[PDB]
């Protein structure tokens, strides 16, 4: 099982930079 | 203009360009040869500091050499003797680094018909023979035949096929040489103490084995990039030069040799079942690949941006799993002993930077990596658990505190003093620390809460309704409504001058007032240091004996027992302040108060705080002396060509300074030295007494962190060895304790 | 000697603000920054203590003071910070390193400062807090709320 | 605060 959470927190940092 | 035109050049070639790298080393050629004769010496330095100075571009600055010889003789001739004289200059210097470099670079320049291969075998006969020089310093020896294997990568079926048989004669000796040497270095610098499923060889170990697979293989390596194969045609016909009979400097006291390193292992080609096969750990691409990105790292270690830029866009002959690479050689400077080539911060922002830069397959590895080193704690050493512990906290600080921690519940059934359940409450820990309690036990699992730290607030002993039968408690009140009326120093001596003495040192006065102050300003650290500074002349007045500074330390750790930040904090200035000596802070760390709480990371934190202050004063100090006596110097000399007795005079007083701040650090490390023997030594006749097993976890942290001392300190205590071997580490010290001292001094013998 | 491509130093050099009421001459404001020990943190949430700022910038080295930016008038913290270390080593590595780094989910912005001095600590703004805060329309929930022009 | 770092 690939650990993907910090891809997901990633992609979650720069939808809520992109929202700033 | 012209020699900043010259160097931007020379440093532009091999990177982002059009144009493929012949052509752009063709034209390079040319430029240079346009400005030979206007700017021969420029080009000469220029030349040799980047040769020197940007070794993973090696391959590439000797094909351009292998140009201009191919044009002019002479210029290759005294190019050769410039690199010979800068390499002499370099070992008298004791820049190691650079000097097997420069003969890295010398060896390549082999493959390029700039030196002849006989000139080039007898140089390297030469470095053999060094082993077989009398009574001279091992790691001399270790260097001198490492530049050789090192270099081999590169000219290896060069000077084979050229001089087979001088060159069997040199493996011989090498042979005969390497199974005569001394590896009591191994255990205080493997990471992994663990023989499965990656051993931590020793370097030289490691590049033999890797030599002899590639002889093997006939020496044929399928990652090192030659442009110079491309110019073979124009190459060939270039005349040879030989370099002069080359004789290594001899062993001076006053020399410093690089000290022996282990090679850090953790990855396996089965842990990329989907990318390129990744070389082999005995495979020699797999060891120009780490030098190369150890060197990308170590020219770059200032731009975060730039270092992962570089790193990423790594080239190889053939394609390899970079990423896996890259984390493997970050998390190798980071978990290197004695300490990382860097400050530890940049490897975590280099981390970021990187993951940020490849999100979509850089952050699989890097959790993959993670789940591996959490994986094999077992047997980590512990100054490498505190330094993954730190980037692990500071990477979830910076991601949202989001990680899989059900994958981790493995911990929550072992010992809680185990390095896993460890680790985690570490990590927990120093989340907090940048955080509040509330989020940190937010996140993690109910499941994970026995692990979780404790709330961050102020024990007063005279705050509850229980405590109006305490000794001094009306005391206290006088002490606290004092302290709200703005009191001074002298009406606080006034309240304090009724403490009933238990039997010019009463505890309980020292007690009560630090409790009552501490409590008052416990709503901020500004306030903690305002009350430290202002009432200042009270603290030194009530804990003018050594005892005295003690029982400040044990109050202020009682009142503060669940806020370790503070705690240390409070420290710091207390030392900074002169409230206490850094040798009462050092006996206060293996007092029995801290005996449950003697290894967690904070008390290791402190001591090493307060040493690196005492150093940092003592080299502040000797400055100072160096200054004013330069001062002296210049005055004397330009009055030559009242005053200078009352500067002789200063400058007398300062160096008696500087022998008693000397004195103080040599106090200092002999008693954290003594105490870490005397803990030790009773634990080990405790558990012989007991029949019990010697390796427990407090054991294995308890010596690991004297290891952390030595390795973080050998500088200074290079200059203490002839006390210390008198002294504390002498022939009847038992076995166990005097192998870190015998592990110690082979580092630098 | 050495080759300028490694010298370059981005994260360590002077930003473009220069302090509006230093008494002084800009070329003397220069010649402290170039040997200044004090970096300005900005974008700092107001619920930050200090002791997650300290945690923080302990990393880069040994820290001296910590002054939080308060109110001028409600003498609360305004989202600012002075950090002044023992030495320029460390600055320059916390410059390097900690610039930019996330802090409370928030992306702290370290800048030199020509040092402190009395009165600094509070916000030039007239309404209190920072200037910033008092331009800024989007709402931020770490500071305040709505800019003070919205209410 | 009074300069009292003199170590
Ligand atoms: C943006 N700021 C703000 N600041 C300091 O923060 C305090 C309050 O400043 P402020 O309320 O932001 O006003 P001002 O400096 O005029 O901000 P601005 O020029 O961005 O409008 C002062 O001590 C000021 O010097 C700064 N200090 C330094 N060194 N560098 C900076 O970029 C900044």
């Amino acid at each position: 099982k690939i650990n993907n959470i910090w891809g997901a927190v990633l992609q979650e940092q720069n939808q809520d930079a992109v929202a700033t | 203009e012209t020699e900043d035109h010259l160097e931007s050049l020379i440093c532009k070639v091999g990177e982002k360009s059009a144009c493929s790298l012949e052509s752009n080393l063709e034209g390079l050629a040319g430029v240079l040869e346009a400005d030979l004769p206007n700017y021969k010496s420029k080009i000469l330095r220029l030349l040799c500091t980047v040769a020197r100075l940007l070794p993973e571009k090696l391959t590439i600055y000797t094909t351009l050499v292998g140009l201009l010889n191919a044009r002019n003789y002479n210029f290759g001739g005294e190019f050769v003797e410039a690199m010979i004289r800068q390499l002499k200059e370099s070992l008298k210097a004791n820049n190691y680094n650079e000097a097997v470099y420069l003969v890295r670079f010398l060896s390549d320049l082999v493959n390029c018909h700039v030196i002849a291969a006989p000139s080039m075998v007898a140089m390297f006969e030469n470095f053999v023979s060094v082993t077989q020089e009398e009574d001279v310093p091992q790691v001399r020896r270790d260097w001198y035949v490492y530049a050789f294997l090192s270099s081999l990568p590169w000219v290896g079926k060069e000077l084979y096929e050229k001089k087979d048989a001088e060159m069997d004669r040199i493996f011989a000796n090498t042979e005969s040489y390497l199974k005569r040497r001394q590896k009591t270095h191994v255990p205080m610098l493997q990471v992994w103490t663990a023989d499965k499923p990656h051993p931590q060889e020793e370097y030289l170990d490691c590049l033999w084995a890797q030599i002899q697979k590639l002889k093997k293989d006939r020496w044929q390596e399928r990652h090192i990039l030659r442009p110079y194969l491309a110019f073979d045609s124009i190459l060939c016909e270039a005349l040879q030069h030989n370099l002069p009979p080359f004789t290594p400097p001899p062993h001076t006291e006053d020399s410093v040799y690089p000290m022996p390193r282990v090679i850090f292992r953790m990855f396996d080609y089965t842990d990329d079942p989907e990318g390129p096969v990744m070389p082999g750990s005995h495979s020699v691409e797999r060891f120009v690949i780490e030098e190369n990105l150890h060197c990308i790292i170590k020219s770059h270690w200032k731009e975060r941006k730039t270092c992962a830029a570089q790193l990423v866009s790594y080239p190889g002959k053939n394609k390899i799993p970079l990423n896996y690479h890259i984390v493997e050689v970050i998390f190798a400077e980071l978990f290197q002993l004695p300490a990382p080539p860097h400050i530890d911060v940049m490897y975590t922002t280099l981390l970021i930077e990187l993951c940020k830069l490849q999100p979509g397959s850089l952050p699989q590895v890097l959790a993959q990596a993670t789940e591996m080193l959490y994986m094999r704690l077992d047997t980590m050493n512990t100054t490498c658990v505190d330094r993954f512990i730190n980037w692990f906290s500071h990477h979830l600080s910076n991601f949202q505190f989001r990680w899989s921690w059900e994958d981790w519940s493995d911990c929550l059934s072992q010992d809680p003093e185990s390095p896993k359940p460890k680790f985690v409450r570490e990590v927990l820990e120093k989340c907090m620390r940048l955080s509040y309690h509330q989020r940190i036990l937010d996140i993690v699992p109910p499941t994970f809460s026995a692990l979780c730290p404790a709330n961050p607030t102020c024990i007063y002993k005279y705050g509850d309704e229980s405590s109006n039968s305490l000794p001094g408690h009306s005391v206290a009140l006088c002490l606290a409504v004092a302290f709200k009326s703005k009191a001074t120093n002298d009406e606080i001596f006034s309240i304090l001058k009724d403490v009933p003495n238990p039997n010019s040192f009463n505890p309980l006065k020292i007690e009560v007032f630090v409790q009552t102050l501490l409590h008052l300003a416990a709503k901020s650290f500004s306030h903690s240091f305002s009350a430290l500074a202002k009432f200042h002349e009270v603290f030194k007045t009530l804990a003018e004996s050594d005892e005295g500074k003690l029982h400040v330390l044990r109050v202020m750790f009682e009142v503060w027992r669940n806020h370790p930040q503070m705690i240390a904090v409070l420290v710091d200035k207390m030392i900074r302040t002169q409230i206490v000596d850094c040798a009462a802070v050092a006996n206060w760390i293996f007092s029995s108060e801290l005996s449950r709480d003697f290894t967690r990371l904070f008390v290791w934190e402190i001591l090493h705080s307060t040493i690196r202050k005492m150093n940092k004063h003592v080299l502040k100090i000797q400055k100072e002396l160096e200054e004013a006596k330069e001062k002296l110097a210049r005055q004397h000399k330009r009055r030559s060509d009242r005053k200078d007795g009352v500067l002789e005079e200063q400058i007398e007083r300062l160096q008696e300074k500087v022998e008693s701040a000397q004195s103080e650090q040599k106090n200092l490390f002999l008693v954290i030295f003594q105490r870490f023997i005397m803990i030790l030594t009773e634990h080990l006749v405790r558990c012989e007494t007991d029949g019990t097993s010697v390796l427990t976890p407090w054991y294995k942290n308890c010596i690991e962190r004297l290891q952390q001392i030595f390795l973080q300190h050998h500088q200074i205590i290079q200059q203490y060895m002839v006390t210390l071997e008198n002294l504390l580490f002498t022939a009847e010290l038992d076995p166990h304790i005097l192998a870190v001292f015998q592990q110690f001094c082979a580092l630098q013998a | 000697g050495l080759l300028k491509a490694l010298r370059s130093d981005s994260y360590v050099e002077l930003s473009q603000y220069r302090d509006q009421h230093f008494r002084g001459d800009n070329e003397e404001q220069e010649k402290l920054l170039k040997k200044s020990c004090t970096l300005y943190v900005g974008n700092l949430s107001f619920y930050t203590t200090e002791e997650q700022i300290y945690e923080l910038f302990s990393k880069s080295g040994d820290i001296k003071k910590i002054i939080m930016g308060l109110d001028k008038m409600k003498k609360t913290a305004c989202g600012f910070c002075f950090v002044e270390y023992y030495s320029r080593a460390d600055a320059e590595n916390a410059m390097r390193y900690i610039n930019g780094t996330r802090l409370d989910d928030r992306i702290i912005r370290t800048d030199w400062d020509a040092g402190f001095k009395e009165g600094r600590q509070y916000g030039r703004g007239r309404s209190g807090g920072q200037v910033r805060d008092e331009y800024r329309q989007d709402y931020d929930a770490g500071r305040g709320g709505y800019g003070k022009l919205a209410q």
